[PDB]
């Protein structure tokens, strides 16, 4: 489990709950493992991309001018060879992993700041959340604009595309979770989910059930077909900033403002 | 009402 | 009946008062007033 | 039951007759898809 | 044949549902036709 | 290959008739070429630019309308062949049959 | 005995023509070799509709469903409701009713329920702006198709009301021997249960292809949302080229599917409208069958209709052969005297048809 904060990136062992490695980084805002679990890529608030190796225990690459503003989101393709980064400089850039350094590939200039970028598990769509309250869906292969999703009063903070690339869930600062049909872009259901900004929404792998965490310190487990809350999980004392789901769906990890990392196991 | 459809289909 | 007018103005929220100076104020009498970092952090 | 059905129909022809009579006395002495505009919003 | 007088109405569920809709709207608006002190 | 004749030779299939001179109505939409082929064909708006930009009494007017139609009938029939004319109008009055 | 036809080809036309001519017909060998032989559910639904708008008709369907014996009655019309099976939209059923409505004892006021759009059948806008103007040229002054609800496939839920207040003795004799000049291009880009921006993007593609033209282009945005928007999401466009000088029109239409770009569909229909115009002389290929039939059932006079060499295809030929079998009428084609094009004048003598169902 990698946990990136302002000033350090610590990597944990989920079984022993002990930190194995610590790296010094910038104001990290988004982190993701690369396939194999041996590398981690950070997008800091200064516009830097930093790439670390666990075995070497050092910083392999830093790209100081990756973006002119904060890299708010960061996503990888399923193959792991392409990286998409959105920034507050209003651009989405594409990068390639070549033997291991990062090379800038293409740029796509948007109208407003970018808060989230998500690539579908099938690598067919790219969903980008913008500060003007809309989510834009593209075709990843050709980068052709496909849809724009409207209906959120306040900006969308998280996106997640289902395992079959049929539904897309979006969560905003206006406390709603909207479930859209990715065939036409129509909203199947709008849930008034939490009492505060909903920071993260994650599909459970190989299912349509999803999790959500909010600033109201509650993690909620939802049903994707019935649109009902299965379980409310009260453990954190303050805002829950981040959320993560295991590939097998066996457990979920949430980190909060109260410095606690809580692992929720499926029983 | 005069005439009609006489459906003999099985 | 003027008091009945005043409370109706105060009760509603989408009301802006413009004074002689042209500055914008609420019915209460206090000056009526998103950022990516603020919402994300 | 048939008494209620008889009353309901006789009211129907009588109203139709009077409306038809009013039209004839009216005549003796633009847009057709306008309603569709309202139905779009719901 | 014709009938001389109005048939007595039959209280079906639709007649009840419409009637109780009148009653619920009246209570909602507090619109009552009730005597008041002079 | 006069298509006028070929249309009414029921021996010749309608597909066969077209090629010599050159499917079903349940499909209202007519056949079109593929979108990319049509896109290249109509990249310009040429070949279609040509397409784009008293009688005294009411009785005499109505009589005039009728007589213009009968005048049209005569003009068309004279253009037609006498064998063609019999097929269209039939045997006109005054024919001994 | 009976005039015999083969297969399901032109099923609606043959039933319609028999109704107008009053001549009993027999259609046999309907999909004999298929795994599911005989009539489809929508063709039986169409036969139910014919029963409702006529009186004294006898329709016998064989035990195997591969033969239909139709003995037409008199067209009566009246008010009714028809539930269109989901296999066909309403336009599949409204389109043949346009051939019968003007010649009825009473007014046609038919309420069609079901899907209102598809890829192969006439849409609401094609009927409203593409076929119904043709009926007006032939003397049907008052005829309208009101949209009460839009229903996109697959779930539909739409509702359209056909009212043809004009009952006429027969169509007027047509004399159109020129190529009409297109004055402007209009159209409707519509959507149901989806955001307005799809309709805007439909129009952006359509304006893109057509902007090179010298005429005004004004497409309407028909964004349906809420209760009357049906049960499924969908969008489409229908572009119409209008000739205000003599009230002629040419139109093309299509709908969007799941996973399609609105701009591409707008460009496709815009290109198809130009393709249709080039292939047309006075009416489009999708209007030609209605025009030809209406000329056949006029007075005993010679109507003239200019047709482009491109419109004489297999569909045109089968239409004419069906007319001769039922009506014995032959269309005579003569070249136009001009050298700019290769058009021909389709001269038809009407049969002296008369609306004998209407009371006098």
């Amino acid at each position: 489990l990698a946990t990136a904060s302002n000033g350090s990136l610590k990597i944990w062992n989920i079984k022993t709950h002990k930190c194995i490695r610590t790296f010094e980084c910038g104001y990290a805002l988004t982190c993701k493992f690369l396939p194999g679990g041996l590398l981690v890529i950070l997008g800091t608030r200064n516009g830097e991309l930093q790439l670390f190796d666990l075995a070497s225990s050092s910083l392999l690459d830093t790209i100081e001018d990756a973006h002119d503003a904060a890299i708010w989101s960061l996503d990888l393709t399923s193959d792991g060879k392409r990286l998409v980064t959105g920034s507050a400089d209003k651009t989405v850039k594409f990068w390639d992993f070549k033997v291991l350094k990062l090379h800038h590939d293409t740029t796509l200039e948007l109208t407003d700041d970018i808060l989230c970028v998500r690539v579908s598990p099938d690598d067919r769509y790219l969903a980008i959340s913008l500060l003007d309250n809309t989510v834009k869906v593209f075709f990843l292969d050709s980068m052709k604009f496909y849809l724009s999703l409207y209906g959120h009063k306040l900006p969308v903070l998280s996106i997640d595309i289902s395992f079959d690339s049929k539904m897309i869930i979006t969560s905003s600062a206006d406390k709603n979770i909207k479930i859209w049909g990715l065939d036409f872009g129509d909203c199947h259901k709008s849930l008034f989910a939490h009492q505060d900004s909903i920071m993260n929404v994650k599909f459970l792998p190989q299912s349509h059930n999803f999790f959500s965490c909010s600033k109201d310190a509650v993690v909620k487990y939802w049903d994707g077909e019935k649109f009902e809350c299965i379980q409310k999980l009260y453990a954190h004392q303050s805002e829950v900033w981040a959320l993560a789901v295991a590939t097998d769906g066996g457990f979920v990890v949430s980190s909060s403002h109260d410095h606690s990392i809580r692992i929720w196991e499926e029983t | 009402k005069r005439g009609g459809v006489i459906d003999k289909r099985f | 009946k003027r008091n009945d007018v005043v409370d109706t103005l105060s009760k509603a929220k989408n009301i802006t008062v413009i004074n002689q100076k042209g500055e914008k104020k609420d019915v209460s009498g206090k000056t009526k007033k998103p950022d990516s970092t603020n919402i994300k952090l | 039951f048939e008494a209620r059905q008889r009353i309901e129909e006789k009211n129907k022809e009588s109203s139709d007759y009077h409306a038809k009579m009013a039209h004839i006395v009216n005549t003796i002495n633009k847009n057709k898809y306008e309603r569709e505009r309202k139905l779009r919003g719901g | 044949f014709d009938r001389t007088a109005k048939p007595v109405p039959v209280i079906t569920s639709e007649v009840t549902e419409s009637l109780e809709d009148m009653i619920r709207r009246r209570i909602q608006d507090s619109n009552f036709d009730d005597l008041q002190r002079r | 290959w006069n298509i006028g004749k070929l249309i009414y030779m029921d021996n010749i299939s309608p597909e066969e008739c077209i090629r010599r001179w050159r499917v079903d109505l349940e499909k209202f939409v007519p056949y079109f070429d593929t979108f990319e082929k049509l896109a290249k064909k109509w990249k310009s708006v040429d070949a279609i630019k040509e397409r784009f930009l008293e009688y005294d009494t009411w009785y005499e007017l109505q009589k005039a309308k009728i007589s213009k139609q009968l005048e049209i009938n005569n003009i068309e029939y004279q253009e037609m062949t006498p064998e063609q004319r019999q097929r269209i109008e039939g045997f006109k009055a005054g024919s001994y049959v | 005995k009976y005039t015999t036809f083969q297969g399901s080809q032109n099923f609606r036309l043959r039933i319609v023509l028999a109704t107008l001519s009053g001549k009993p017909i027999k259609i046999e060998k309907i999909r004999s070799g298929d795994l599911n032989p005989g009539l489809k559910d929508y063709e039986v639904s169409f036969l139910r509709l014919i029963e409702s708008v006529t009186n004294g008709s006898v329709i016998e369907i064989s035990y195997t469903g591969t033969t239909v014996i139709y003995r037409p009655g008199i067209i009566v019309g009246g008010a009714s409701t028809h539930i269109c099976p989901s296999s066909k939209p309403v336009g599949y059923f409204v389109e043949p009713m346009l051939y019968l409505a003007p010649f009825s004892k009473k007014k046609f006021s038919i309420l069609f329920k079901g899907i209102t759009a598809s890829h192969n059948d006439a849409g609401i806008e094609a009927i409203k702006w593409g076929l119904m103007p043709v009926m007006e040229k032939f003397g049907v002054r008052e005829c309208a198709l009101h949209t009460l609800k839009r229903g996109s496939p697959p779930l539909g839920g739409g509702e359209v009301h056909l009212v043809v207040d004009s009952l006429i003795a027969q169509p007027i004799t047509m004399h159109e021997i020129d190529r009409p000049i297109i004055s402007s291009i209009t159209g409707v880009a519509y959507s149901t249960r989806v955001s307005p921006s799809l309709v805007n993007r439909m129009i952006d593609g359509a304006k893109k292809v057509l902007k090179n033209l010298q005429c005004e282009v004004n497409i309407t945005a028909d964004v349906w949302r809420g209760e009357n928007s049906g049960k499924s999401p969908g969008w489409g466009i229908t572009l119409v080229a209008q000739s205000k000088q003599k009230g002629w029109s040419y139109f093309a239409e299509d709908i969007g599917d799941a996973g399609s770009i609105p701009e591409e569909l707008g460009e496709k229909v815009a290109c198809q409208l130009l393709e249709e115009i080039s292939k047309s002389a006075a009416v489009g290929r999708n209007q030609l069958p209605l025009a030809i039939v209406y000329m056949v059932i006029g007075k005993e006079d010679i109507g003239r209709l200019r047709i482009n060499k491109e419109q004489i295809d297999e569909r045109f030929i089968i239409l004419l052969r069906d007319i001769k079998k039922i009506f014995n009428t032959e269309v005579f084609l003569k070249p136009v005297d001009e050298a700019d094009n290769e058009d021909m004048i389709a001269t038809i003598k009407g049969i002296g048809f008369t609306n004998t169902s209407k009371k006098i």
